[PDB]
């Protein structure tokens, strides 16, 4: 579980 | 035709009054923060295009925009405190739980995705998200028969973002919240996505990580016996979180902890006492020492599964912080236990283990080990075979340590030694 | 005989 997760 | 731009090209896009060129500039801004290398996210926040980019969140008539200043929007606020701030501080909360309710799945799956970013900073925005009522059209996207016709990628981030919004102390989530959030997370715990259930486990992980009245909560929905199943998955990142959650139900009360056993947790802590990787090992060895740190029936119960001598196994041989864990276990095992508990430890063999650990330069170790020769000792006048113990302990090389701790730094450690070296040496 | 924390 990543705190924050961008895409791409 | 929309990549490499410049943050001044897409600022003259984006300030032109051609909704074509500004969704051209958006797409270009997207494709630019979608790089893995050094996204220019300052750059762009500087350039003031975030409040733009929030008021087309806002534009139902043109979808595709709607979708590009969501996904550069989330990827802005994927990034520091400073810049998820920039994003809440535009107006986006709002517009995105909004777009919670957007016909078109691919925009409501970009609008959970931001406001999992919004709501991973920690508490404040949490609640925050919370408060813009984030929760109902959350779990309305979730309200479908069986869970397995939805898309695997939105389930997933949608799971995720319900993991955030359980996830951060000071403060904890709210109650009411969590109340509303634990039945749906309840389903997606017997879903058969690893992900899905990964981050499943990692939400009642954080649920359970505080007061027992939180731990009661979780306890009271019958999930223990699902969180035992995945404790013995093959796949480590559903373990973990799962491994943390029981042993985080293991810290608060003794029929919290029951209830986990009642559920067959001890029947796998063989293999998660041996496990290989070194943070399975540890956190087995810490809920097994809180388990020790119970009743005598659940001591009893340590004993009968076979695992007192795999944490005579873990004193033998592990990473310094699973051993210490491991020394906790010995330690409560020995001050609560019953006096023929005490001598079973004692015949699987844990006086030597114990003995070579008290060369270590920690004192707190030191301190517990002692405590627990101490226990064994006290022990042994009730059966009136101290001799013996002085024997055994004299024959691995203790006798030497507890003498040489007498000289040592620390007051705790001296004066517990010398009492170790007269009252029994 | 004390449950404790991480």
């Amino acid at each position: 579980c990543h705190a924050k997760k961008p895409r791409i | 035709g929309t990549v490499n731009w410049s943050v001044e090209d897409i600022v003259k896009g984006i300030n032109s009054n051609n909704l074509e060129s500004q969704l051209q500039a958006t797409q270009a801004a997207r494709k630019l923060l979608s790089r893995e290398k050094q996204p220019p996210i300052d750059n762009i926040i500087r350039a003031g295009l975030i409040p733009k980019f929030v008021s087309f969140l806002g534009k139902t008539d043109c979808s595709p925009i709607q979708f590009e200043s969501a996904w550069a929007l989330t990827n802005i606020a994927s990034g520091t405190s400073e810049q998820t701030k920039a994003v809440v501080d535009g107006g986006a909360i709002p517009a995105f739980i909004s777009l919670l309710a957007s016909p078109h799945a691919h925009i409501s799956e970009q609008a959970v995705w931001a406001l999992g970013n919004i709501a991973g900073d920690g508490s404040a925005f949490r609640d925050l998200v919370i408060k813009h009522g984030a929760i109902d059209p959350l779990l309305a996207l979730l309200a479908v028969p069986d869970l397995s016709t939805l898309a695997c990628g939105y389930l997933r981030n949608l799971t995720w973002t319900l993991s955030n919004l359980c996830r951060n102390k000071n403060p904890a989530p709210p109650l009411d919240a969590v109340e509303q959030i634990l039945p749906t997370l309840v389903r997606l715990l017997h879903h058969n996505d690893p992900e899905v259930l990964a981050d499943s486990c990692w939400a009642i992980s954080y649920l359970t990580d505080g007061p027992n009245e939180r731990i009661e909560m979780v306890v009271k929905k019958g999930v223990v016996p699902q969180l035992v199943k995945l404790l013995g998955a093959t796949e480590l990142p559903i373990v973990t979180p799962a491994l943390r959650a029981i042993g985080n139900i293991v810290t608060g009360t003794d029929e919290q902890t029951q209830k986990v056993i009642d559920a067959g947790a001890l029947a796998v802590f063989p293999s998660l006492l041996t496990n290989p990787k070194t943070n399975i090992q540890k956190e087995a060895t810490w809920t097994m020492s809180n388990i020790t740190a119970g009743r005598q029936d659940q001591i009893q119960q340590v004993v009968n599964h076979g695992l007192v001598p795999f944490l005579v196994g873990v004193l033998s041989k592990a990473d310094f912080k699973t051993q210490k864990e491991a020394a906790w276990a010995i330690t409560n095992y020995t001050s609560g236990g019953t006096v023929e508990q005490i001598v079973y430890l004692v015949h699987c063999g844990i006086i030597e283990p114990l003995m070579n650990l008290l060369s270590a330069k920690d004192t707190k170790i030191i301190q517990v080990i002692l405590d627990a020769i101490s226990n064994i000792f006290q022990a042994a006048e009730k059966l009136g075979e101290t001799e013996k113990l002085s024997i055994m302990i004299e024959e691995c090389g203790g006798l030497d340590k507890i003498e040489a701790l007498q000289r040592h730094e620390n007051e705790s450690v001296y004066k517990a030694s010398l009492n170790l070296i007269e009252k029994y040496f």
